[PDB]
């Protein structure tokens, strides 16, 4: 915890707070990105941030799309995850590494938000449940 | 379910006990909040639930915890609609569960 | 669209019980036939105890019998002994001998003519319809007596266990043509026996070779039939497992299409209601 | 007129037109940026004109 | 489904089309080998359920011949890319058109 | 369909004889009511039909 | 071409023009129908006419139905 910041917008917190908490955390880590240092950030369950944003948009009477998500749910995560950058030498050389977490349903990799963030992030650490209940932990696919 | 939480929150917060709260068919809590969301003209989300589904479930299930005075432990009957664990009501309910006790015939 | 997978689930869910019923039918048939294989295994011992076992003989005419199945859901049985047949027809033939290929079972006449179209001369089928008797194998052996070879080769799967079926080549030497010649080891290996028959040693060897061929053929098509039932039992459980996993994947896609259908219809109703209100 | 790409499946089963509109369909990491990088690397260097 | 089989580029050969695939444009043998590859692959796709359920050992001889030729042309349509050698290590291959027509 | 039914109902009620009414594609009645019902100010029902189906 | 008319409201054209191109083509072929000759009218992509008509109707605030098409 000497190096960790912990931003928590939990399940009882309001949906704008769950929507905004990845951006708050990414700003707090962009401090270390922008001043030459290095940062790590885990946005744990962006699949719950997208549900908070779906709640906010559907309560604003905005027309839902695929899986009742708004049309700008891609922009929600691409605005966030493009800030995890490795800066040039002239801007400091700082870096920010993101580890977004997405929860699938039955190994459905082809969900809407899952295929959104797969096409935003660089790599992918897919964790399978068939390897997990066979005791192989970390259950890396 | 909020009234059951209030009666249990008295025993946790004042008496300092370990309370059991049997929310019988949490799916019916979900479907009743879905009905009051549709009556209030809110646009329903995915499969037909309220757009505030996880937030209503969280406002229920986040008061069931251990404080420094006591604890409420919830044994909730879960109905799985159309035998689908990926349906949003049990898949949102399963995020809060710590154990499942499966009674089988 | 959404009833395509709803009917495909029905098709694969019925295949997943048809193949399990067929697995239990094959298992009950293997249970009923194992006690007949174990009783018939004894009589093959005195002939390979008296006449030995000489597969690599320099025969001039040979008859190779590949004991296959009739029904073809056995799962790699009738094709494996066809590999052993082409590995055995290419073992004895090194000197210009005449070879007849015979097959018992429809999956033998469908597969030995594929690689061997001209030396094939006989096809026995429907052997396993009611049961296998010794008179049936005697008539098959008599149709092998219609040809007069110098050896008989029998290719069949030996029912060792429910998981292992070793393919077996069994050799029957024709009596005065080769059987005395293979035993002529500085004298003979058959001179120790005092022939108590009515006629000479040549006729008792003719009758003994015919009886040994009938017993080997009867035991071969009992071993192969029981290993056929065990192979069908083990190949109708790879199909029930695959039809269970395919049914699981189809059920997952059906639930996804079901949720998408309810969301799509609901979005259409909301957009139509908000176009007016 | 054909546009040779050096890719076997593209040159065999869906050959590209020199002066035609080409689409690369697929979603979320199936390789349609590596395929367009390979098309840049194979076609744009053996082109002569300008690229955007 | 083709990328998860390790085939790269993961082109669906039975769904990627072109207007240049025309014997009056590209030549008769190029069109013939393209349509033959597509027919072999479609005949293999028609057997995937019966390969899954009954297994490979229950097919006909022309069926288990065309399945083997289809599995050979499935791997042969894949190709290491010159830009993809920094995360794979295998070098890239620019194939000529005459080479792939004759090879297929 | 109402016009053809009225022509048959005259034969049934006034003249009192057994009528045969063949209605080809009675689905087109409900379809045609659905085609106007969105412009009549009715928010839509289920799979595309009018609330007064 | 000496027997063919080509009516073509392509993709860059307005959605009213793609909505009206089948009716204009049928009106052009009804000259040959109405005067004893024979016509062969080919409406390529009637589904694209339906898409353009849906666009033209949804922007006229007419309430959508199944698959957001008009009634
Ligand atoms: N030709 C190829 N060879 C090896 N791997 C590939 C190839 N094409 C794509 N990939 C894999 O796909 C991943 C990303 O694909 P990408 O081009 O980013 O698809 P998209 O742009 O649709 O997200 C790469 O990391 C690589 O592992
Ligand atoms: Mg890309």
């Amino acid at each position: 915890m000497r190096y960790t910041i912990m931003v928590s917008a939990t399940a009882s917190d309001a949906a704008p707070l769950q929507f905004l908490a990845p951006y708050s955390g990414c700003a707090m880590a962009e401090y270390f990105r922008d001043t030459g240092k290095h940062g790590l950030i885990i946005y744990d369950d962006l699949s719950k941030q997208s549900v908070a944003y779906r709640q906010m948009s559907l309560l604003l009477r905005r027309p839902p799309g695929r899986e009742a998500f708004p049309g700008d749910v891609f922009y929600l995560h691409s605005r966030l995850l493009e800030r995890a950058a490795k800066l040039s030498k002239e801007l400091g050389g700082g870096s920010l590494t993101a580890f977004p977490v997405i929860e699938t349903q039955a190994g459905d990799v082809s969900a809407y938000i899952a295929t959104n963030v797969i096409s935003i992030t660089d790599g992918q650490i897919f964790l399978e449940t068939e390897l997990f209940y066979k005791g192989i932990r970390p259950a890396l696919n | 379910a909020l009234t059951g939480l209030t009666v249990a929150e008295y025993f946790r917060d004042i008496e300092g006990q370990d309370v059991l709260l049997f929310v019988d068919n949490i799916f019916r809590f979900t479907q009743a909040n879905s009905e009051v969301s549709a009556l209030l003209g809110r646009i329903p989300s995915a499969v037909g639930y309220q757009p505030t589904l996880a937030t209503d479930l969280g406002g229920l299930q986040e008061r069931i915890t251990t404080t420094t005075k006591g604890s409420i432990t919830s044994v909730q009957a879960v109905y799985v609609p159309a035998d689908d664990l990926t349906d949003p009501a049990p898949a949102t309910t399963f995020a809060h569960l710590d154990a499942t006790t499966v009674l089988s015939r | 669209s959404n009833q395509a997978v709803k009917q495909r689930i029905r098709a694969i869910k019925n295949i997943g019980k048809i193949t399990k019923a067929m697995k239990m039918v094959a298992a009950s048939k293997m249970k009923n036939a194992q006690i007949a294989v174990e009783q018939s295994r004894g009589l093959v011992d005195p002939f390979v105890r008296l006449f030995g076992d000489f597969p690599a003989v320099n025969s001039n005419k040979s008859v190779v019998v590949a004991v296959t199945s009739d029904k073809g859901l056995c799962g790699g049985l009738n094709s494996n002994i066809t590999k052993y047949t082409r590995a055995t027809l290419a073992t004895t033939e090194s000197e210009g001998k005449d070879v007849v290929v015979v097959s018992i079972g429809d999956k033998g006449r469908s597969q030995l003519t594929r690689i061997e179209s001209q030396r094939y001369q006989l096809a026995i089928a429907d052997t396993y319809k009611v049961r296998v008797t010794f008179g049936q194998a005697s008539l098959i052996v008599e149709e092998l007596i219609k040809h007069n070879p110098q050896s008989y080769q029998i290719l069949f799967n030996k029912f060792r266990s429910a998981i292992s079926f070793k393919p077996t080549v069994a050799t029957i030497l024709s009596p005065d043509l080769l059987e005395k010649q293979l035993e002529d080891v500085t004298g003979n290996s058959l001179d120790a026996y005092d022939i108590e028959a009515s006629h000479e040693r040549s006729d008792v060897l003719r009758d003994l070779t015919e009886f040994h061929l009938g017993v080997t053929l009867y035991n071969a098509m009992l071993e192969n039939n029981c290993s056929e039932h065990a192979s069908r039992m083990s190949a109708m459980e790879n199909s029930t497992k695959s039809a269970g996993e395919m049914l699981g994947k189809l059920t997952l896609d059906y639930n996804r299409k079901r949720q998408a259908t309810i969301t799509t219809e609901l979005i259409e109703i909301i957009a139509g209601a908000s176009a007016l209100m | 007129e054909i546009l040779v790409t050096g890719i076997k499946v593209v040159d065999l089963l869906a050959p590209y037109q020199r002066g035609g509109k080409i689409g690369l369909f697929g979603g979320a990491g199936v390789g349609k940026t590596v395929l367009i990088m390979e098309l840049i690397n194979n076609v744009a260097k053996a082109h002569g004109g300008f690229s955007v | 489904s083709i990328a998860e089989l390790g085939i790269y580029p993961a082109v669906d050969p039975l769904d990627s089309t072109s207007r240049m695939l025309n014997p009056n444009v590209i030549g008769a043998e190029h069109y013939n080998v393209a349509r033959g590859v597509q027919k072999v692959l479609q005949d293999y796709k028609n057997l995937q359920d019966i390969i899954a359920i009954l297994g490979m050992d229950e097919l006909s001889e022309e069926d288990k011949l065309t399945v083997a030729r289809a599995r050979k042309i499935q791997r042969f349509l894949s190709q290491p890319f010159q830009v993809a050698e920094v995360f794979t290590g295998t070098p890239g291959k620019y194939v000529d058109l005459a080479d792939t027509i004759s090879g297929f």
